[PDB]
């Protein structure tokens, strides 16, 4: 359910918490699977900063819910590879 | 006490719609789509446990077998395995 | 700023006569809704919520204007009182006033009819909110005649009637199975497969968790090779997820049941069954883990 | 199904009476799509369950009230399913024993007000509830119900406990009601009010026309000044309706400390200002207290009483609008007011100080000084109405009404500053002349804009001629 | 109403059948074609693979379609070089 564009930042984590949109909600924000949401997202930098305040970390929506990675995503430990957010380049 | 009433003793309903939810016929059914099990007015108006004693300070043993402490003991102490199933409870006295 | 007040101190400051003034108020500002205010719908929401108990009184007057409003020429209108119905069946619930709740259900069960599919939807939300609220023991009108009801309502097209509609089958089909006979879910699984070749995602997930639903019920024989035959027989731009519906059946079934015949369905040289079986596989091993 | 009273009718040409399954209705041939439809509606045993619901209904007005007509206690016949359908004969619905003797008249209507209640005494009592699917032919629930009492009192398979009794008819296809038999004393108005709530809001009824909605398809798309002071120049009789004058009761004292309740006679006022009439509406000094539902079965006596002075009033003589201030007991007078219709109730932007109404000493001497429902009517501007307009005389008389509820001594100085205003005994206002009454009604426009002042803590004369005009013709300002 | 003259109709029917099912019997029908014209020319070039696709042997060469094979019949310099 991937592309081969689209990413993300590559930089290192912050204390803000990744957010959710309802149109692509449940999904994982790596692997995009649907299985044991377990370990919380987080989005590192400004992307949180400014205007794009409780956003998705997804398409672009208006974010409702908590974004989580999926548990085989951190089976390797994924989750600590930077923040998720999409920049469109 | 005699209260009979004529009735209309056709009941239109489409039995494709009753038990399926499909018609065939669609919106040019001839009998009304309604699926209900409701009946008619025809069909309303037609119609120590081996001893057998008393128990003092009951227990459960390993087997699963409620009786007196007394007689749990007699039965631990008299033989290592319950006498309900023939489990093997080893000759346990506990509550 | 009445909902934000209310959400951030409470209602256990209001007087009775205020109380009655603030539902008169509310009653009139819906009343007047020219515009899609839903913050306005949330607001009433919060407020009644917050109210609780105390609205017992004033729950007859809401009903009453609410039914009244149903009986509109807009859709507009029908749609925004089965939808303020859908906020308020948690508050009615709460003081089990159930004979009004079931008066109200009657009401919905006899608008289900209606033509319109946004009115369509919001009246299958509020009777999927007044289930969740109720339970089914106490639901008039009864699962058995609710569900062969919401049979045909599977067949339409639109997006939000399909989405409310298979939201409330699957809150029957995991809650209150046991009224329906097998024949009917079996029905309810052949109209599902037509219902996979939708466009929004949650509603082909929604459908794979009635299928895991139902085969949880029925038992996941008949529902599996009702699957492979879907699988076999699509050739298009769907059935990964009746592979996916698949894996769910057998993650919710024990899949030492399903296995063989999902292996047995391999021999089958159809030469879009076999990447099927091992797209049904790579789900199955994902959603059982260890 | 739209023209069924008249497709389904009772007299016919040839026809085999059939009865349709589980109701009451009646046809004479077999039309299929008729009863398709009429099937559809009274699915899932309709007719049973509304009047199931109706008799519970009436069982719960009747265990709230049982201790107020001496009633030891109330009896749900616990009866066969099938009483419902059967329209051949009848049993007892509703059973009251009594905590004495009860008076019985003979058997009346429901409607019928005069009733001479000493015919003879028993202490058990019957209710019977019949529902009926009217036609086009025969829609009248009366002569039905009256009918039916005596075919079901007189022949022997209808069983009753009682001789004497009530049998209630309800037409659902017309939505009527209706009542004859056996009265004791206090059950005639707390049936009619119990009866007139339960066609107003009952549940199953509520399902019954909302499955004929949705069979239908039909919806409901609805959910000087331009008020109504100044409207009633405006070639349209409108009549303000007040009735918060019948619940009046006088001012006096005992020997002690605590003061007693004189009951006082009540008032209803009706005021025309395109004419300058106002009709009070006298009430006994029996009758406006010790009876029950002060503020319901009094406004309703005064709505039987407006209606027959609408009655016998004429057609010209009928207002052709009414304009009525914010509900308060409005309920049973719309209700009251089928055979007067001409008149529209509503609330415009415009009230009128109908408590200011009795300030006149004609009026108050003949309300007061009395024990009987005279109905009297005086003249509001009774002179200055030949020295202006129909509004003009309206805005005046309701300038004069505004200053006596500020306050009555700067009213009466205004309008009567000397013993040269003394008018006629049949006029209300004070003797003036073209110039004399304008004098004293911009004297009292004065006064009025000094109490306003006074009490809303602003200047007098800050206001605008609109507002200030607004508030003496009695509009918002 | 004119019970005779309606549009025919029998109970029980299931209706019409959706686009897939119509679209995998007229797939299934025209392999069923394919094959009947094959067996009338009786070419032993046509092969099934055991992932069921066509495949010409005298030429080598898959199939998608039916229709693909059909049109395979270039083949017969192919099959002048295959006969050595
Ligand atoms: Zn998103
Ligand atoms: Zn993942
Ligand atoms: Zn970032
Ligand atoms: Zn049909
Ligand atoms: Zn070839």
């Amino acid at each position: 359910k991937h592309h081969p564009d689209l990413i993300f930042c590559r930089k290192q984590a912050g204390v803000a918490i990744g957010r959710l949109c309802e149109k692509c909600d449940g999904k994982c924000v790596i692997c995009d699977s649907y299985v044991r949401p377990c370990t919380l997202v987080r989005i590192c930098d400004e992307c949180n900063y400014g205007s794009y305040q409780g956003r998705c970390v997804i398409c672009g929506g208006p974010g409702v819910s908590d974004a989580y990675y999926c548990k085989e995503c951190t089976i390797q430990e994924k989750d600590r590879d930077g923040c998720p957010k999409i920049v469109n380049l | 006490l005699r209260a009979t009433v004529r009735w209309d003793y056709q009941p239109d309903i489409c039995k494709d719609y009753k038990e399926t939810g499909f018609c065939g016929f669609g919106d040019s059914c001839k009998f009304l789509h309604d699926r209900s099990d409701y009946k008619h007015g025809w069909q309303i108006e037609r119609e120590c446990f081996i001893c057998r004693q008393s128990f003092q300070n009951p227990v459960v043993t390993k087997c699963r077998h409620y009786f007196c402490e007394s007689c749990a003991l007699q039965h631990f102490r008299t033989t290592p395995r319950c006498y309900v199933c023939d489990q093997q409870t080893n000759g346990v006295f506990n509550p | 700023t009445i909902e934000k007040i209310m959400g951030n101190l409470g209602a256990a400051d209001i007087d009775h006569k205020l109380e009655e003034q603030l539902i008169d108020g509310i009653l009139y500002a819906f009343q007047e809704q020219t515009t899609e205010d839903s913050v306005m719908l949330n607001g009433f929401g919060t407020v009644v919520n917050a109210l609780g108990k105390r609205v017992k009184p004033y729950l007859p007057q809401i009903c009453g204007t609410v039914l009244w409003r149903l009986n509109n020429k807009s859709a507009k209108v029908r749609q925004q009182a089965a939808d303020l119905i859908s906020r308020t069946a948690v508050v009615m619930k709460t003081c089990q006033e159930e004979k009004l709740m079931g008066h109200l259900g009657v009401v919905l069960y006899e608008y289900l009819g209606e033509e319109y599919p946004e009115v369509l939807g919001s009246i299958l939300g509020a009777l999927k909110a007044i289930v969740n609220v109720i339970g089914m023991h106490k639901m008039t009108p009864p699962i058995k005649d609710l569900l062969p009801r919401l049979t045909p309502i599977l067949k339409n097209r639109h997006e939000k009637v399909q989405e409310n509609c298979i939201d409330l089958v699957g809150r029957i089909a995991d809650r209150g199975a046991e009224y329906v006979s097998a024949r009917e879910w079996m029905r309810i699984c052949f109209e599902l497969l037509e219902l996979l070749k939708a466009h929004k995602k949650a509603i082909r997930r929604a459908t794979v968790n009635t299928f895991g639903y139902i085969a949880k019920a029925i038992g996941p024989h008949d529902v599996l090779a009702t699957l492979l035959n879907n699988l076999k027989v699509q050739e298009r731009q769907n059935r990964v997820c009746t592979t996916v519906a698949i894996a769910i059946v057998a993650e919710t079934c024990s899949p030492f049941t399903v296995l063989p015949a999902l292996m047995n369905e391999y021999r089958v040289p159809e030469l879009n069954v076999q990447n099927g079986v091992l797209k049904s596989l790579s789900f199955l091993f994902e959603y059982i883990g260890e | 199904l739209w023209w069924s009273p008249t497709i389904n009718r009772a007299n016919v040409y040839v026809g085999f009476q059939v009865q349709l399954d589980l109701t009451g209705i009646f046809m004479h041939g077999k039309i299929p799509t008729l009863k398709i439809s009429l099937i559809q509606i009274f699915r899932a045993h309709l007719w049973q369950k509304i009047h199931e619901s109706i008799v519970m209904d009436l069982c719960q007005v009747f265990d709230q009230e049982l201790d107020a007509l001496e009633i030891e206690t109330v009896q749900k016949e616990t009866i066969h399913p099938r009483k419902s359908y059967k329209m051949n004969s009848s049993c007892a619905d509703i059973l009251l024993f009594a905590s004495y003797k009860w008076n019985v008249s003979r058997p009346s209507l429901l409607a019928d007000s005069k009733d001479v209640m000493d015919s003879t005494t028993t202490q058990k009592y019957w209710i019977d509830i019949q529902l009926r699917w009217g036609d086009y032919d025969s829609h009248d629930i009366e002569r039905y119900a009256r009918a039916k009492f005596l075919d079901y009192t007189t022949d022997n398979m209808s069983i009753y406990p009682s001789p004497t009794g009530v049998l209630i008819a309800i037409d659902l296809a017309y939505n009527l009601h209706s009542a004859y038999g056996n009265w004791f004393p206090g059950s005639k108005p707390l049936i009619q009010q119990a009866m007139a709530k339960i066609m107003k809001a009952n549940p199953a009824l509520y399902v019954l026309r909302e499955r004929i909605r949705k069979g239908l398809q039909l919806y409901s798309s609805e959910p000087l000044s331009s008020q109504n002071y100044g409207e009633l120049f405006s070639n349209q009789i409108i009549w303000f309706v007040d009735d918060t004058n019948v619940y009046r009761v006088t001012i006096h004292k005992t020997f002690e400390g605590n003061l007693t309740t004189k009951p006082i006679n009540g008032a209803i006022f009706i005021f025309n200002p395109r004419t300058g009439q106002l009709f009070l509406k006298i009430i006994h000094t029996s009758v406006w207290a010790g009876q029950k539902r002060l503020g319901q079965l009094a406004k309703w006596k005064t709505a039987e009483e407006v209606a027959a002075l609408i009655r016998s009033l004429p057609v010209e003589e009928q207002p052709k609008q009414i304009i009525v201030t914010r509900k308060g007991m409005l309920d049973p007078l719309e209700v009251h007011l089928l055979d007067f219709p001409n008149i529209v109730i509503k609330g415009s932007e415009l009230q009128l100080p109908f408590q200011a109404c009795l300030k006149v000493e004609k009026f108050g001497d003949l309300i007061l000084k009395a024990t009987e429902p005279q109905m009297v009517l005086f003249n509001l501007y009774d002179d200055w109405l030949k020295t202006i307009s129909s509004y003009t005389a309206f805005s005046r008389l309701i300038l004069i009404l505004r200053a006596l509820h500020v306050n009555n001594d700067r009213a009466k100085v205004i309008l009567k500053p000397d013993k040269t205003t003394i008018t006629e005994p049949h006029h209300i206002w004070p003797t003036l002349t073209d110039e004399e009454w304008i004098k004293v009604e911009v004297q009292l426009k004065d006064l009025i804009l000094a109490d306003y002042g006074k009490k809303n803590n602003v200047n007098v004369a800050s206001l605008t001629q609109s507002e200030i005009r607004d508030i003496i013709l009695g509009m918002e300002i | 109403m004119d019970f005779q003259h309606r549009p025919g109709g029998k109970t029980g029917s299931g209706g019409v059948a959706s686009s897939s099912e119509s679209n995998r019997d007229r797939r299934e029908r025209l392999r069923q074609l394919a094959l009947e014209t094959i067996d009338i020319n009786k070419d032993p070039y046509f092969m099934k693979n055991h992932l069921g696709s066509y495949e010409c042997k005298l030429c080598l060469t898959l199939h998608n379609n039916e229709g693909s094979y059909l049109a395979h019949t270039k083949h017969q310099t192919n099959l002048a070089r295959r006969a050595a």
